[PDB]
């Protein structure tokens, strides 16, 4: 499988709602939890 | 319309009925035209978007 460094690290939040911004990261499988 | 929170909170939001959005929005318009602050707080508390 063609492996590449990611791009999706997010200060994610929701439109037209009151929730605080949610921290966010897209992550591959078989990675190290440390 | 009867201005009685103690019925609606304790019989209609136990979780038996999956309420949709416009079912809440029509009741919120009835609660804004009349003067019921308690129902406004109760209906916004159930995850509605303005």
């Amino acid at each position: 499988t063609t492996e590449k460094p990611t791009d999706a690290y997010g200060d994610l939040d929701f439109t037209y709602s009151g929730r605080k911004h949610s921290n966010f990261l897209r992550l591959s499988d078989r990675t190290d939890p440390a | 319309a009867w201005n009685r929170v103690d019925i609606a909170q304790s019989e209609l939001f136990r979780g038996d009925i999956q309420w949709r959005s416009f079912h809440l929005e029509a009741s919120l318009m009835d609660a804004l035209l009349n003067d019921r602050p308690e129902f406004v707080r109760l209906l916004i508390s159930h995850g509605l978007s303005l």
